[PDB]
RNA sequence: GACCAGGCCCGGGCGACUGUUUACCAAAAACACAGGUCUCCGCAAAGUCGUAAGACCAUGUAUGGGGGCUGACGCCUGCC
RNA sequence: CAGGGCCUAAGAUCAGGCCGAAAGGCGUAGUCGAUGGACAACAGGUGAAUAUUCCUGUACUACCCCUUGUUGGUCCCGAGGGACGGAGGAGGCUAGGUUAGCCGAAAGAUGGUUAUCGGUUCAAGGACGCAAGGUGACCCUGUUUUUCAGGGUAAGAAGGGGUAGAGAAAAUGCCUCGAGCCAAUGUUCGAGUACCAGGCGCUACGGCGCUGAAGUAACCGAUGCCAUACUCCCAGGAAAAGCUCGAACGACCUUCAACAAAAGGGUACCUGUACCCGAAACCGACACAGGUAGGUAGGUAGAGAAUACCUAGGGGCGCGA
RNA sequence: GUGAAACUAAGUGGAGGUCCGAACCGACUGAUGUUGAAGAAUCAGCGGAUGAGUUGUGGUUAGGGGUGAAAUGCCACUCG
């Protein structure tokens, strides 16, 4: 019933950290060649979904 | 004949999940999912536990095959569950050993036997457990044995050696009218988590040997096809030289 | 020595039956507690909703 | 059994960094006898009811912590009934 | 007495039926289906995925598991 | 209160192990992983912006502290329990609601009239308790079998005890003792100098200080509670920990050491907590006629959570003429 | 009803991929919209609504692939 466009929804940010999270990257090769090749570029944000396991921004 | 008992410590609720999936998580085994979750009864197929007596206490419901499943006891409070034989009824008393009675429910090796005996649960392998005939209304007759090896004849009517020391059960498998009931309806096969099949012919070339041709096709394909590219039709695919070749005499028919 | 059974029976009985009401309410509460309408007060606040 | 670790290991006296005075404060103080204290993030309730208990030498009934959205920890920490709360606000310089 | 609240009948084709489907031009006569039938498979099964190890099949065992065509029920299914 | 300091599901990682040009792939114990199991708090007040969090009342968990009572406790291991479907209807009840009764005010410029308007509230928790409810075998006689009445049978229910086999507990077999049991709800304390219609006075005319009457009954009645209670069906309906029980085996600790109890006093880990959330704050590039799990469910008419008109509460659509 | 059984009202019972119909899931016709209020909507009607049902949270399968009640459909407005 919702629109196409829709694909972005409201997803716990607890999931989106268990798949795009530092901790992530970090496991596989591929992922750190990811952290390699963000840290060249020089980006101020390595893993734009990361999240404290508890504080402010803490998932439950 | 079917009344819930509370829970023995026979029935667990651990078990392989996706089913027809395996390690790469890919629909290996096609068609299943769907149904209602079931919990694993642990049978007896060995039946391993000599010389005591038992007695059966009552008959259950099993969903993981289509016979039917009775609870025993014996004198040292141990319960199992053994498949249900064809004709006994709770109250009814079974043993396992060398030299017994034959009766329906007793388990003993081939060599004690008597020749023409209607049997059932074979071990085709000493202490692996039973094998052969375990569904419903299966049996299989012991008709010649020789030096180490007994000859059966297998449900599938396919005759066969096995080991003279690997027991057996006496007594056809209960249950026989279940291949009798008629589904009636799509969501009763559903039940039973078998999700439907699609029709070769209907799908397109990327998909399946027999694709599209215009309206409705014949297959043109000079031979009838799995979806893997071999013969549908009668093409044996019995490994050439299986170590179990000496066994066998006569093939089904 | 009948009577010496009962009331050990009974005082025993007094007992199990305490806690498993104990117990009952605590898991209705716990279960409005999910559910979400817990504090009486909050009930009755809606009540003509 | 063993040594009582401290739930992390700080030093004690950075912990408690300052009293925070404003209208609402003290008006806790009056009402409450309780202090308003910004203290390190990384510090706990016993590390502050023992450092306040020993500091300025009085018995603390209750600690309660505080995080706010800066990332600075604030402990209200109301004393017993026998101490009164504005001796310590004399004491400090906090005046209501 | 407002709001709310079935038009119905006589025919024929197709598909038995409830279902499914081309997100955003096609909802059907297409797909599924219960049922039928052929064929493979004796358990270290056939089949599928893996370079392999192994996984599924199945903690099952021919009244079960693959695959092909057809498609309820009724009458049938001829020659080469 | 919600997560973490507890337990596991799908799944994930995986010591050693098997395989593989490399990276890695499979996989056992282990360890992660809640959307589930376990586990203790409510009413009133304050309130520029927080409240089951702060205040005042009664509570409740887990430890520690002392008295008393025992001598072995602790883990590893053996067990019981936790522990589970769908559909159906019948009960027994509350929540709500309506009408009386009691109480206070009432004149609302009209033909009449008090037939009017307000109030009648209270939680968790603790003690008690259970029938017209539900369950407790059979046989004879009747009430329609049923709710029942007389007799009888000897475990015949929750619930306990004993014994036997390699056998502690358990399971299993034989023997015995028990006619009651079950749980929503109810009575009483909590609970009144609480709360509250009005009344009095101030008005920074916003709000404030002051004193407070009655506080019961009947009938409707749940989709909520007993309740995993029943009856039926086939498609046959999670695990593990806390919990209860317990000998041998192994490890460790041992006397004012540890454990067992009813009181008494004490003691109290992190993180979330603002605001929005049928949205102008999330998701749709917009202050966008759209999407977004759950909870609470008043009146009159109505079969109804449809519809119409309304209460509480919220709004009059950020261009007008 | 006969000795067995069959046959037939009755009551009880509450089956169903039963019926009508809100929520909810869809998307059949029409009108509007087409530099839209909206990159698929609004309005009036319409289908299913105890099931082969709907949905939440947490997961799985990945491009010589996956998944598909099969449309070359779907795999982040991208899919021979
Ligand atoms: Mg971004
Ligand atoms: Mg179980
Ligand atoms: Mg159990
Ligand atoms: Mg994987
Ligand atoms: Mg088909
Ligand atoms: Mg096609
Ligand atoms: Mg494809
Ligand atoms: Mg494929
Ligand atoms: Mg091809
Ligand atoms: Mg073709
Ligand atoms: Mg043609
Ligand atoms: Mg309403
Ligand atoms: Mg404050
Ligand atoms: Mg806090
Ligand atoms: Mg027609
Ligand atoms: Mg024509
Ligand atoms: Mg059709
Ligand atoms: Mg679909
Ligand atoms: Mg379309
Ligand atoms: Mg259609
Ligand atoms: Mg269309
Ligand atoms: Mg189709
Ligand atoms: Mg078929
Ligand atoms: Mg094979
Ligand atoms: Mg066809
Ligand atoms: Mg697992
Ligand atoms: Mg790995
Ligand atoms: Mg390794
Ligand atoms: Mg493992
Ligand atoms: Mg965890
Ligand atoms: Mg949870
Ligand atoms: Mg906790
Ligand atoms: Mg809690
Ligand atoms: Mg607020
Ligand atoms: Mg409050
Ligand atoms: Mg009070
Ligand atoms: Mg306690
Ligand atoms: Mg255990
Ligand atoms: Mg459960
Ligand atoms: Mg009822
Ligand atoms: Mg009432
Ligand atoms: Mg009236
Ligand atoms: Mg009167
Ligand atoms: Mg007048
Ligand atoms: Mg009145
Ligand atoms: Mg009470
Ligand atoms: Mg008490
Ligand atoms: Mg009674
Ligand atoms: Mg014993
Ligand atoms: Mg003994
Ligand atoms: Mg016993
Ligand atoms: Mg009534
Ligand atoms: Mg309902
Ligand atoms: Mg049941
Ligand atoms: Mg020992
Ligand atoms: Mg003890
Ligand atoms: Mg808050
Ligand atoms: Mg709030
Ligand atoms: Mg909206
Ligand atoms: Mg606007
Ligand atoms: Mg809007
Ligand atoms: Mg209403
Ligand atoms: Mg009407
Ligand atoms: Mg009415
Ligand atoms: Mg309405
Ligand atoms: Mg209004
Ligand atoms: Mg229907
Ligand atoms: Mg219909
Ligand atoms: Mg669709
Ligand atoms: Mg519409
Ligand atoms: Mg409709
Ligand atoms: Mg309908
Ligand atoms: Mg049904
Ligand atoms: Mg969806
Ligand atoms: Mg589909
Ligand atoms: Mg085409
Ligand atoms: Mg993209
Ligand atoms: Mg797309
Ligand atoms: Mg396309």
């Amino acid at each position: 019933k919702a629109a196409l466009c829709l694909t972005k929804r409201s997803r716990s940010r607890k999931s989106l950290a268990r798949t795009h999270g530092f901790r992530l990257r970090m496991s596989t090769t591929s992922g750190r060649a990811l952290l390699k090749r963000r840290r060249a570029k020089g980006r101020k944000i390595l893993c734009t979904k990361t999240n404290p396991s508890s504080g402010k921004r803490a998932s439950p | 004949q079917v009344k819930s008992n509370p829970r023995n410590n026979l029935i667990s609720g651990q078990r392989r999940c996706g089913k027809g999936r395996n390690a790469r998580g890919i629909i290996t085994a096609r068609h299943r999912g769907g149904g209602h979750k079931r919990l694993y009864r642990k049978i007896d197929f060995r039946r391993n536990e000599k010389d005591i007596y038992g007695k059966i206490v009552t008959i259950e419901y099993d969903p993981n095959r289509n016979a039917y499943i009775c609870l025993i006891h014996y004198g040292d409070g141990e319960k199992r569950y053994i498949l249900h034989p064809r004709g006994a009824i709770i109250g009814d008393t079974i043993v396992s050993g060398t030299e017994v009675p034959i009766k329906m429910g007793n388990a003993l090796p081939l060599t004690d036997m008597p020749l023409g005996t209607a049997i059932h649960n074979i071990e085709i392998t000493l202490g692996r457990g039973g094998q052969l005939a375990r569904a419903a209304g299966a049996v299989a007759k012991l008709i010649a044995k020789e030096g180490k090896s007994a000859t059966l004849k297998l449900p599938s009517g396919e005759v066969r050696l096995i080991s003279k020391n690997c027991s057996a059960t006496v007594g056809q498998v209960g249950n026989v009218g279940v291949n009798q009931k008629r589904l009636g309806r799509a969501g009763s096969k559903r039940w039973l988590g078998k999700r439907p099949v699609v029709r070769g012919v209907v799908m397109n070339p990327v998909d399946h040997p027999h694709g599209g041709g215009e309206g409705r096709a014949p297959i043109g394909r000079k031979s009838p096809t799995t979806p893997w590219g071999y013969p549908a039709l009668g093409r044996r695919s019995r490994k050439r030289n299986k170590y179990s070749d000496n066994f066998i005499i006569r093939r089904r028919s | 020595s009948k009577l010496q059974l009962k009331l050990e029976q009974k005082m025993k009985m007094k007992m199990a039956k305490k806690i498993r009401l104990r117990r009952n309410r605590l898991m209705r509460k716990r279960k409005l507690r999910k559910r979400g309408a817990w504090p009486p007060s909050k009930m009755k606040k809606l009540k003509n909703v | 059994k063993k040594l009582k670790y401290p739930r992390r290991i700080l030093d004690v006296y950075q912990i408690l960094q300052s009293p925070i005075i404003t209208e609402a404060a003290i008006k806790n103080i009056a009402d409450e006898n309780s202090l308003l204290f910004t203290v390190d993030v990384r510090a706990d309730k016993k590390m502050i009811r023992e450092a306040i208990s020993n500091f300025f030498g009085v018995k603390v009934r209750k600690v309660n912590t505080l995080i706010r959205p800066d990332g600075t920890k604030k402990a209200y920490i109301m004393l017993n009934k026998e101490y009164n709360a504005s001796e310590l606000a004399k004491k400090i310089g906090i005046f209501p």
